[PDB]
DNA sequence: GGCTTTCGTCAACCCTTTGCTTATCTTCCCT
């Protein structure tokens, strides 16, 4: 039995589009996942899984350079180079209208529930980018697989993320059959012996590559089982789709 | 030469890598060389200050000689001697900066993890031939150390046209519907 | 004694506005909202370069993207929407050490007039920088807890006192001093005239098809939100001979203008927030400038 | 010693005309608009070119678009508005130093002589470039500050004195040596006679299909901007022999004779402002001829 | 003894020019 809080049309930008080194455009699912386990800390309410779609997404600059971003003279120790233009660090910006749809396990009301997602949505941050607007978010329940398909349908209109898998690499099959390749989580290299330049000295640090695997768009409608469209922290430092690879 | 230049090489700073957070940010200089990805084909990035190099009779740098027919896969497994890997290796270390990187929370069980994603060399080198090479055309192209990138990285010095990467810009919902 | 610096002390931004989309009205129908679209001419000139007389004698074509009022709408509307954020001492990177004393120095920032300029420059039109020029009346509409207040004339070079840019800058101090937020909807109305050329974000962009390729969101002529958030936050009268209000940066540094008025006399971001941290009598006028700076954010690095 | 100049030194342009829609009215009856329709016919011909002769005899098939006024209504009429904005010394991109000192060696500059010759192009109608042949009285109604203006008889190719012009000119002085704008509503009515086919501005297109592709704003015949511009600042009677008044450039270049007036005999604009920058005292029309440039815009550095 | 400023050091490309998908709809039945 499944419960889902949905928030359509959430028009974002400034978005750092940026995924990867290899990758740059709509954020990948490690960025929503994150955004569910922001909550889960900031609001309490414990997300499993987080089903995003794209309504609309721009990445800023041409079809083949994106634009990059004038930075500001804002490290210490290099004025009398601050007249003179701040060198360009590549960071690409976009702008994108999402549409989130989290499973939550919830037991009060569903206008607390709304209240909460509310008032994180309004502090939140997607992908780097400011949250422009953003519809009431409204509460829809999975009781049977029936109604799993209209919590799907609730995102109308958005073209969902469906995992499609890795056969030999992510280069080879982007050309071959034509799928779009994203951070599907990271792969460690090494421990990270200094914690004393990091947001927690606490907690254990890691260099890591992003590994990443292949995807399609689809929209939530031509999905046909939900559980392919919602992303999730799986246990390989990953995240993955609950019905797995999208076939 | 092939042990001049790893001799020349190793003279100065002399760091050989395939993942770096240099690409993220030319300031960082965090250089990593991962022992389990290097193949057949695995591009292999190096760093020099401000890209230093003797060049040979053909006027290539350490970069290219290195990887082409696939010459640091035989230097690796010592098809051209022994004292040969250890020179390679005594270039192959792993330089650690986290410095202007991103540091992200990953879920790991009940607990996070801090990561700092660092950028694969082999797959923006790799990429970039191979999506030149297999007319791949959706994609961005970004020169990554500025307007002059020898002080990035010997790829970003040499491949000067910029790196290929993934357009992922998803398909999208028209409003007159 | 001497307390140093992290080496990458770093703060998020508090004032983050939205991309201002720009729709063409009547300023008798301010209601009908119509994208202005990005259109995309070819250009016939001369190449008039520094050193080039050789070739002046020949033309020069560009490709241009261009953003014009339709000839049926005189009026240019701006949207965006401005999220002032609290916690603008809480360093997500920086230690708790530096930025807590940092902190504990800089309750006695007059909040008040960070938030007067910041809602003055929001309500006066500097997020409008070419296209407030050649505007018959300018008219800024903001919404703030359905609440509604609009101001006609206001010049933008200074900060004169009027009650209602004050009254916002109550709840946006109080925000900004303590805790939540709060968000300004503000509606630009300016009278340029009929097919006025209007003035969005140019990108920074390399584009062999495009000589100049403004912003556009679906095609309808946009405005960069960092463009806003830079002049939301030029507030800056405060530097070494000030005559202008520039931008809050950590050395006070226009690169546009290719001058940085707050390097090299002592008076950056970095020197006045060591001197805040290690007991030195901060001025009321660093002091807001110091604050001014950790509302913008940044990474430190050093 | 040798203060150069910044390398991203720009200034705004001032005079900033909008697209000049072209409608089709009576001599009389001036309130009946209708739009002149930009139509587009198949057009057929001999080869020509000045080479190959063996295919002279072979016919040339040219789609064209075409615009003319209808039968029943015998006047062109030309709208546009004229924004003459002030600030003309303010370079967006380069103020400082050099900048500020052009400023300072400009300020004795005549802009009423400036001002007069733009309001004079205005005035003579100049903006309409190859629709004044044919033109049996061209009659100009510039509606300044809802200030009726009506010319009837100007030469063009020099600026006799007289007396409305310089009533315009006078607050167009006023704005261009100081701040603020002004706007000039502009309507051409001329006497093409019955059916007479006018000249719009025509797209450069590279992709080909049609040989003359008209300017148009929604299906109406139109003039660029830019054209306009050209021929507002076409007030550079200061070259060396001059004989005609030219466009204000940088390098005194106009692009159909594929000259330069002013390059290579050292006034061209940028060898001047580096001596006026360099204290070098310029003549009055050579202050004239920068103030010009600075009020057209452009570049000026590297 | 670092430390912060400014000047000197080291370079060199082969590019290509839209789709990715493509929207949430009536049979029985009796009241």
């Amino acid at each position: 039995m499944r419960k889902f809080i949905i928030v359509k049309n959430v028009k974002v930008d400034g978005i750092n589009a940026k995924s990867s080194d290899i990758t740059v455009g709509m954020p990948p699912a490690t960025t929503f996942c994150g955004l569910g386990e922001t909550m889960s800390i900031k609001t309490g309410i414990v997300v499993k899984a987080v089903s995003y779609g794209s309504v609309k997404f721009e990445v800023r600059g041409s079809r083949f350079n994106t634009s990059v971003t004038k930075f500001a003279w804002q490290d210490r120790g290099n004025g009398g180079k601050a007249n003179n233009n701040s060198p360009i660090q590549p960071k690409p910006l976009a702008d994108g209208v999402f549409t989130l749809c989290f499973e939550v396990e919830w037991e009060d009301c569903a206008e607390v529930l709304v209240d909460k997602v509310t008032n994180f949505i309004n502090t939140a941050r997607i992908a780097g980018g400011t949250i422009a607007s953003f519809n009431k978010p409204f509460v829809k329940v999975a009781k049977d697989a029936e109604e799993l398909a209209s919590v799907k349908n609730a995102m109308m209109p958005c073209y969902v993320v469906v995992d499609c898998g890795v056969e030999v690499n992510i280069f080879e099959d982007a050309v071959n059959r034509k799928l779009q390749p994203m951070v599907n989580g990271y792969k460690k290299l090494e421990k990270i012996v200094d914690n004393k330049h990091m947001r927690d000295k606490f907690t254990p640090a890691y260099l890591a590559t992003p590994t990443y695997t292949m995807i399609g768009y689809k929209m939530v409608s031509n999905v046909d089982n939900f559980d392919q469209a919602l992303w999730q922290y799986g246990e390989n430092t990953k995240v993955k789709t609950i019905g797995g690879i999208y076939n | 030469m092939i042990k001049e230049m790893i001799e020349d090489f190793i003279s100065k700073g002399g760091l050989i890598f395939t993942h770096s957070g240099r690409y993220t940010n030319t300031n960082n200089s965090c250089f990593i060389f991962n022992k389990n990805d290097i193949g057949v084909d695995t591009k292999v990035d190096m760093y020099t200050p401000k890209s230093a190099g003797i060049k040979n009779e053909e006027g290539e740098n350490l970069w290219q000689v290195l990887n082409k027919a696939n010459m640091f896969y035989r230097i690796y497994s010592g098809e051209l001697g022994e004292e040969l890997q250890y020179l390679l290796k005594s270039c192959c270390t792993a330089k650690e900066d986290v410095t202007t990187l991103p540091q992200i929370y990953f879920k790991n069980g009940e607990g996070y993890d801090i990561l700092v994603p660092i950028g694969n060399a082999h797959n923006l080198i790799s990429g970039t031939e191979y999506l030149w090479e297999h007319k791949y055309y959706n994609t961005f192209t970004q020169k990554l150390g500025g307007s002059n990138p020898q002080n990035c990285t010997h790829a970003c010095n040499k491949m000067r046209g910029g790196f290929k990467q993934f357009n992922c810009t998803p398909p999208q919902v028209e409003d007159n519907y | 004694t001497k307390l140093k610096a992290p080496a990458v002390l770093a703060y998020s931004r508090k004032i983050n506005p939205t991309n201002a989309l720009m729709f063409a009205v009547n300023w008798s129908d301010r209601d009908n909202t119509t994208a202005v679209m990005v259109g995309t001419k070819t250009v016939a000139g001369t190449q008039s370069v520094r050193g080039n007389p050789n070739d002046a004698d020949k033309g020069n074509i560009q490709t241009v993207n261009f953003a014009n009022l339709p000839h049926n709408k005189n009026t240019l509307l701006v949207k965006y929407n401005v999220k002032f954020v609290g916690d603008v001492f809480k360093a997500e990177l920086g230690g708790g050490e530096y930025s807590n004393t940092l902190q504990t120095a800089l309750e006695n920032t007059d909040f008040g007039t960070l938030a007067y300029r910041y809602v003055y420059n929001i309500a006066a039109g500097r997020t409008l920088w070419r296209n407030r020029v050649g505007a018959e009346s300018i008219e800024t509409v903001i919404t703030v807890n359905d609440q509604t207040f609009t101001f006609s004339d206001l010049l933008v070079n200074e900060f004169d006192e009027d009650v209602d840019v004050a009254e916002i800058a109550d709840m946006v101090a109080g925000v900004l001093s303590g805790e939540g937020f709060v968000t300004l909807k503000v509606e630009h109305y300016m009278l340029l005239g009929e097919g006025s050329e209007v003035f969005p974000s140019q990108e920074f962009v390399e584009n062999s098809k495009l000589s100049k390729q403004l912003f556009d969101l679906n095609g309808q002529a946009a405005m960069h939100d960092q463009k806003i958030g830079n002049a939301i936050r030029t507030i800056d009268t405060w530097y070494e001979d000030a005559t202008t209000p520039i931008a809050v940066e950590p050395y006070g540094s226009v690169v546009r203008n290719g001058v940085a008025y707050r390097a090299g006399n002592k008076t950056d971001l970095f020197t006045l927030m060591d001197g805040a941290v290690n007991g030195k009598s901060l001025t009321e006028e660093d002091q807001m400038f110091v604050t001014a700076n950790l509302i913008r954010g940044g990474v430190f690095g050093g």
